[PDB]
Order: C-alpha cells, then sequence, then structure tokens
C-alpha cells in the first residue's frame, strides 16, 4: 500500500507538458531516488500522450501501477501506486486533484505552464494523506458514477507503444531523463 | 597501478565508519568512468556510496586476497583481516567463507560481536535477501548467550525485530528475514509472553500496509501459535485475540479482495480457534 | 492477483540446441568480477550445468578432467568439499560434489569414508543436521546429508530414525514444510523434506491430499507457480513444486499444458537459456529447473528425471539409487 507520483498534466496537439507534480520515493535505495523519480515523471508523461481524451487506462509493470485518468478537456492525471493500492481509490484521488486544479489554475496557463509557472502546493500533502486509503475522504458523489468497466488495462507499456516502436529509442532519446538515468537503465537493459 | 588504488578504497571505507557510527545505508552510484583524485567512497549524511566504476576492481581485489589468506598464501594482519572481510561483505554478503573468517576472529576475542551486528545491519540495506547474512548473524546472537530474560537480552531483541522490520519492508514478502525475526522470538526471547502480545501491536499497523505478504502474516500467525502454547488473568484474551484477528482480516478483505494472502491467513486462524 | 501474462511472440517450442550452446559457452568470456559474485556456490553452478547437458544429452560437450580435478582439490582435511578452492566447506556443495562425480561416475576421485565422516559429524540429538560447524539448522541440510550418503551407500552412517523425527516435527498443519521447526511453509523446504522422506521411506507420514493441495495453490491462471501465497511465478519454483507433487504422488493434480508453456515463455530465443520469468535474465540456474521441469510433464527430447536427487534416471539407475514414490 505506497503512492509514489501523483503528476498533473496537459496533450496539446504539440507537445504534452507537466504542470505540477509529487513524488514519494523513500522506499527505494537512497543513491537511486534522483534517477527513480525522473523515471516517474518520463513514464507519467508518456502514458498521456498514448492515451487519448476522454478515456481512464491503467498500464501495469511488475510490482509497479501507473493509473492515468485524462478528462474531456486536455487536462490529465497520473497516479504510480504498487499492485496492492486498489485502483478505485486511484482514480478517486485524480479526479478531486483536477477539480482543485481548474478552481486555482487557469484553461490558458495550461498549454504553455510550467512547474516553476503553475502555482499548486496542495500536491505533496494530498500524495502523503491518500497513502492510507482507510484515511482518506469517503466521497460518495465522486466514484458513484466513476466506473464503466472500460478502462483499458495494460500488461506492459509496451502495448501503448506501435509495431515497430522501441522502448530503448525512447529513454535514450529523452528529454526527461538525465545522462545518469539513462545509463542507469542501460544497467537495468541487462536484465537487472 | 591498481594495486594502489584499490587498497586505498579499503582504507575509505574502514576510515569512513570511525568518523561516521551512525551510517543508515550502504548503496552503489552510477559511475561509468573514475573522475580525478576523488574517491568513489563517497558519504552524505548517513548514507555510504560506492561509485560502480570500481566495484570491477575492488572485489576481486579483495576476493582473492581473503582466499590467499584461507589457503596460506598470503599472511594478513588481524587489523588487516577485520578491514578486507568488511568491504568484501558489503559488496557480496553471501560470501560464506568471509563470515567464517569474522567469525573465528570474534571467537579468538580478536573481533567485537557488535561490529558483526552492524556489518550485518547494512549489507542488509542493499541485500535484505541475503541468505548468508542471516545464518551468520544467528551465530553472533547465539555467542552473546552463554523466566525473563536479561535487560541485555531485551536491548538486542529489540534491535533484532527492527532490522527484521526494515528487511521485510524492502524486499515483497521476505522470507529469510521473518524466519530470523521468528528465530529471535525462539531463541533470544524464549517465547516471552510480553514481548509475543507487543510485537502482536507494533505490527498491526504494518501488516494492513502490506496485505500481499504472506509472510508478515505467518508472523501474525506465529505468534498466535505461540501464546496459545505458553498458556498451556493476561492468559485469558486467547479467544478474544483470535476473534480480533479474524475481525481485522475480514476487514481488510473486505477493503482489498483479491489477496489469497489475506484468505490464507484468515483460513489458518479458523484451525486455530477450532483446535483449542 | 500478482502474476504475469504470457504474449503470444513468446517462445511456444523447446529450443533445445540453443540451450546446450549456452551452458557449453558459459564462462568462455572472461570475467574477474562475476566469478568472484558467485564463486562461493561455484559447486553448485557446476552441478546445475553439467545436469542440464546430461539431461539433453550434451554432457560430453563439458570439459570432464578440469572439473573432476577441481573437485578433488575442494575436498578440505575434514572430508567436507567446498563449493571451490580456498572456500570453506559445507554440506551443500558436498552434495553438489558427489552429484557431479555421479554423473562422471568418479565418486572416487575424493575420499568417500571422509566425506560419510563429516556428513555424520553434523548430525545433532534431535536428529538435525548443520550446514557446516558452525551449526545453522534447515531441513535443507537433512535432506543433503540423506541424498549424499544415498548416492555413497551409507545412509545406514546417521541416526536414520531420529532424523525421521525431526523433519517430521517440521511439518505445519498446512501439510507443508520449513526450514525450522514454526516456519512458514515454503514449496522448496517441502521438496527437500519430501525428498528426505522418500529416500528415508517414510512417505507414508505426509498427507498426499492435504500436502498436494497446497502445492496445486501455487499455480497460477498464467500457468507458472510460485513458492508461496502471492508470490509471482517462477521457473525454479516450477521444480520444487512437481518434484514434490511427483513424490507425493499428486502430480497428475497440475495443469500440464499451461505449466509448460510458461516455462517455455522463460526462453531466450537467441542467447538461449531460461530466466525466471519471460523477458528476464537467463542463468543455468533456471536453465537447469526449467528444462527438468519439462521433463516430469514428459517432454520426449529431455531425459527423465529424478524428482529426488534431480539427476538423470539413467544415472541413478546406474549406482542402485531410486527411493520409491507414492503409486
Ligand atoms: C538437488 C537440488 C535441486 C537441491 C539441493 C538441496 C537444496 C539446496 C535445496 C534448496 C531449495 C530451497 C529450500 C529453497 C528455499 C530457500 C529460501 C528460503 C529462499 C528465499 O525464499 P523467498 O523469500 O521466497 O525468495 P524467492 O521468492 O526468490 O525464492
Amino acid at each position: 500500500m505506497k503512492l509514489y507520483s501523483l503528476s498533473v498534466l496537459y496533450k496539446g496537439e504539440a507537445k504534452v507538458v507537466l504542470l505540477k507534480a509529487a513524488y514519494d520515493v523513500s522506499s527505494f535505495s537512497f543513491f537511486q531516488r534522483s534517477s527513480v523519480q525522473e523515471f516517474m515523471t518520463f513514464t507519467s508523461q508518456l502514458i498521456v500522450e498514448r492515451s487519448s481524451k476522454g478515456t481512464r487506462a491503467s498500464v501495469k509493470e511488475q510490482d509497479y501501477l501507473c493509473h492515468v485518468y485524462v478528462r474531456n478537456d486536455s487536462l490529465a492525471g497520473v497516479v504510480i501506486a504498487d499492485n496492492e493500492y486498489p485502483s478505485r481509490v486511484a482514480f478517486t484521488l485524480l479526479e478531486k486533484v483536477l477539480d482543485e486544479f481548474s478552481k486555482q489554475v487557469d484553461r490558458i496557463d495550461w498549454p504553455v505552464g510550467s512547474p516553476a509557472t503553475i502555482h499548486y502546493p496542495a500536491l505533496d500533502g494530498h500524495l502523503s494523506r491518500y497513502q492510507n486509503p482507510r484515511e482518506a475522504d469517503p466521497m460518495t458523489k465522486v466514484q458513484a458514477e466513476l466506473d464503466e468497466t472500460k478502462i483499458i488495462l495494460h500488461n506492459t507499456m509496451e502495448s501503448l507503444l506501435e509495431r515497430g516502436e522501441k522502448l530503448d529509442d525512447l529513454v535514450s532519446k529523452s528529454e526527461v531523463l538525465g545522462t545518469q538515468s539513462k545509463a542507469f537503465y542501460k544497467t537495468a537493459r541487462k536484465q537487472n | 597501478e591498481v594495486a594502489v588504488l584499490v587498497q586505498r578504497v579499503v582504507k575509505d571505507i574502514t576510515n569512513a565508519f570511525r568518523r561516521n557510527p551512525h551510517i543508515d545505508e550502504i548503496g552503489l552510484i552510477p559511475c561509468p568512468e573514475a573522475r580525478y583524485n576523488r574517491s568513489p567512497i563517497v558519504l552524505v549524511e548517513n548514507k555510504l556510496g560506492v561509485e560502480s566504476w570500481c566495484v570491477k576492481f575492488l572485489l576481486p581485489y579483495v576476493h582473492n586476497k581473503l582466499l590467499l589468506y584461507r589457503t596460506r598464501k598470503q599472511w594478513l594482519n588481524r587489523d588487516e583481516l577485520i578491514d578486507v572481510t568488511c568491504t568484501l561483505l558489503l559488496l557480496n554478503p553471501d560470501f560464506t567463507t568471509a563470515w567464517n573468517v569474522r567469525k573465528e576472529l570474534i571467537l579468538s576475542g580478536t573481533l567485537n560481536p557488535i561490529k558483526d551486528l552492524h556489518l550485518g545491519k547494512l549489507a542488509l540495506t542493499k541485500f535484505p535477501k541475503s541468505p548468508e547474512t542471516w545464518i551468520h548473524r544467528r551465530w553472533v546472537l547465539q555467542q552473546l548467550i552463554q523466566t525473563i530474560p536479561t535487560e541485555r537480552a531485551q536491548r538486542l531483541i529489540q534491535e533484532e525485530m527492527e532490522v527484521c522490520g526494515e528487511a521485510a519492508g524492502r524486499y515483497p514478502s521476505n522470507y529469510n528475514a521473518w524466519s530470523h525475526r521468528i528465530w529471535v522470538l525462539q531463541h533470544l526471547a524464549k517465547l516471552d509472553v510480553k514481548i509475543l502480545l507487543d510485537e502482536l501491536s507494533s505490527t498491526k499497523h504494518w501488516a494492513s500496509m502490506h496485505v500481499s505478504d504472506h509472510s508478515g502474516f505467518h508472523y501474525r500467525q506465529f505468534l498466535l501459535k505461540s501464546l496459545i502454547s505458553q498458556t498451556v488473568e493476561p492468559r485469558i484474551n486467547l479467544p478474544h485475540l483470535l476473534e480480533e484477528e479474524v475481525e481485522f482480516s475480514t476487514d481488510l478483505i473486505d477493503s482489498y479482495p483479491g489477496h489469497e494472502t489475506l484468505w490464507c491467513h484468515r483460513r489458518h486462524i479458523f484451525y486455530l480457534q477450532h483446535h483449542l | 492477483q500478482k502474476d504475469v501474462i504470457i504474449k503470444s511472440d513468446a517462445p511456444d517450442t523447446l529450443l533445445l540446441e540453443k540451450h546446450a550452446d549456452y551452458i557449453a559457452s558459459y564462462g568462455s568470456k572472461k570475467d574477474d568480477y562475476e566469478y568472484c559474485m558467485s564463486e562461493y556456490l561455484r559447486m553448485s553452478g557446476i552441478y546445475w550445468g553439467l545436469t542440464v547437458m546430461d539431461l539433453m544429452g550434451q554432457l560430453h560437450r563439458m570439459n570432464r578432467e578440469e572439473i573432476l580435478a577441481f573437485i578433488k582439490s575442494c575436498q578440505h582435511e575434514c572430508g567436507g568439499i567446498s563449493a571451490s578452492i580456498g572456500h570453506d566447506p559445507h554440506l551443500l556443495y558436498t552434495l553438489s560434489a558427489v552429484q557431479i562425480l555421479t554423473l562422471y561416475d568418479s565418486i572416487n576421485v575424493i575420499d568417500v569414508n571422509k566425506v560419510v565422516e563429516y556428513v555424520k559429524g553434523l548430525q545433532k540429538e534431535d536428529g538435525s543436521f548443520a550446514g557446516d560447524i558452525w551449526g545453522e539448522i534447515d531441513t535443507r541440510f537433512s535432506f543433503c546429508a540423506v541424498a549424499t550418503l544415498a548416492l555413497l551407500g551409507k545412509l545406514d552412517a546417521i541416526n536414520v530414525e531420529k532424523a525421521i523425527e525431526f523433519v517430521l516435527s517440521c511439518m505445519n498443519f498446512d501439510g507443508g514444510f520449513g526450514c525450522r521447526p514454526g516456519s512458514e511453509s515454503h514449496a522448496g523446504q517441502i521438496y527437500c523434506c519430501t525428498g528426505f522422506l522418500a529416500i528415508t521411506s517414510q512417505l507414508h507420514q505426509v498427507n498426499s491430499d492435504l500436502l498436494g493441495w497446497w502445492l496445486c495453490e501455487r499455480q497460477l491462471p498464467s500457468g507458472g507457480l510460485n513458492g508461496r501465497p502471492e508470490k509471482l511465478p517462477d521457473v525454479c519454483y516450477s521444480w520444487w513444486v512437481l518434484a514434490s507433487l511427483k513424490i507425493i504422488g499428486r502430480l497428475h493434480w497440475i495443469d500440464r499444458e499451461k505449466l509448460r508453456n510458461f516455462i517455455l515463455a522463460c526462453q531466450d530465443e537467441e542467447t538461449g537459456g531460461f530466466a525466471d520469468r519471460p523477458g528476464d535474465m537467463v542463468d543455468p540456474f533456471h536453465t537447469l529447473f526449467g528444462i527438468a521441469g519439462l521433463s516430469l510433464l514428459g517432454e520426449e527430447q529431455i531425459k527423465p528425471v529424478n524428482p529426488v536427487f534431480c539427476m538423470p534416471e539413467e544415472v541413478l539407475q546406474r549406482v542402485n539409487v531410486q527411493p520409491e514414490l507414492v503409486s
């Protein structure tokens, strides 16, 4: 029962932009937390890049589970957790954030906004709050009409890629991952 | 020049422990290439880091050096022995022979047994699953023990509970971690009725945050099975704790469905109730 | 339910020739780092490599003489054999050494009588066995002891009746076994104990229905097996569980086809060998238990394997060591 990432994004026609994020990498090895956090930012963006508007999805990896919600408007939200964390509480968390986010930030500050420009400090507070679902607010106005059982599940994040698309070329060419993080993934290319 | 560059590292690691006895964990630092006049042993706060470029040179040096000692091919000082076995086990805690040398050092009065409990702890922060580290640790504890156990024992038992718990958190369903924790309660605590109840309480919150951890929940079962045996007013609540457990389990299965661990747990609690 | 999802492009056929090439070319590229990292179990490493090659009928591709010399150098004055030259002796690698020598029919390369003395001296008053002279008690060592002595025809040397008493005292209420009395049930530990009771002719002490039920619960929807509740599927566990099932006579309860497809999905179409899960790193360890697992399932391209000793039935027939299993 752990939450790792909680980032709010935007899906423009040209690119997908990060607006505000929050991380919890205290469970990882100390000299890996920097690299790990970068991957969670890279994934959160990549999932939105492959997901369409007005749809929910949950890409699965071994011992990790990323949940994405893209509204009818191009405002998105990605939360990363483990296998134990229930998907319903994950999406419930995503909705209450994107509602408070549209309340504080204008709709034109979204397609060109940046984490240093966007103003929302309550992301790190919610990430630590919803760490235990038994200590989460029971919003029955939300989850009563969230599910449609049409939330696309993915066995890996390769299911979002094209037929000839290689994830190896996406990592090494990414501009969100550092040089030490790409080389850290190269030691992960040896199947760890 | 690798005979001097590497022999300097075992000093840098040794020095790090003397200027900082409160080191929390160790770890590997991504470094494809060395930098000018900088030791690969970098520590920030309590954390102790080792750059990866030196590992491929550091390990086989210390490895072969210990083998030359065991085969009487090259003599080492007892101070050199402690230094090489330390750096060797921080890189590979499964090297049984290296641990055995430290057993001999301890048994000869040369090495302080506390240093091995500390060395083992740091090894479990990078290798929480390592079988040999737990195996050796049991021998060290067995040497520290030559009715309620003494204060000295209870001081050590509480320490073992914490390192087992931290190792249980780094690797999901860590059998060797929980198996050792059980061993401690058997031999060190001698199944003390007070310690058993306290462990039943402190692990409630942890167990609810790790519902897919059969080893953690078996630990619960062990506590309950041992409490029944020890009872052969505080002992009165025997069916009370059992129904507290089945309520706690149900309260999780309802909250988090699809976990056969929780089901296997409750299924075993039913066995304990019916066989009183 | 944590599990894997087998892909369509995943291997669905046995690549026997590429597996033999992997084991043969293993260690060919000199790497001082990886050698030292795994040298603490090198003897077992050889055993995994040789056994999986003999099962595929390719044992002759292995340097026989170089290994036999290695083993002779690993025996100590106490009789015990270590994992590698210089390392301390242990019961684990004593068994591995004997297993290798039995494969090569070169049991007299080492001092057999001293091996027996070393094993006998590890037994305690309660019938338990220690790994070495430092007194680590485990059911693995109970199995390793009798498995070693059975290959030497010296099972009588120890207190057999007392050894059975200790192992049976490790049996939990779920039917399984642990490392010590009061341990969580573990498929690997069950294999050791069921292997023990098979050798000591005490399988009647085992509830085949109860234990066989526990073991079959390890099978996941993907087809693969794990070692205990809510664990990821694993190729090695597809041996510990299958062998245990075969010993207690409940192998027919398993899902052959789905499990076979999982094991084959753990192959590497390029390099060869098996990984613990599809798309992971391969090693001789999982390569053996993958092949040995398929063999128990009835793969005809692979020699029949003995569920107790994890060795070809052909080899154990030669030394007249074939414990009765539950029919
Ligand atoms: C002749 C053969 C095949 C073996 C010789 C006898 C031995 C050494 C058997 C070892 C099998 C065994 C008892 C494995 C269990 C050891 C153990 C407790 C591993 C740790 O358990 P987990 O924490 O579940 O880790 P994994 O999930 O990775 O297995």
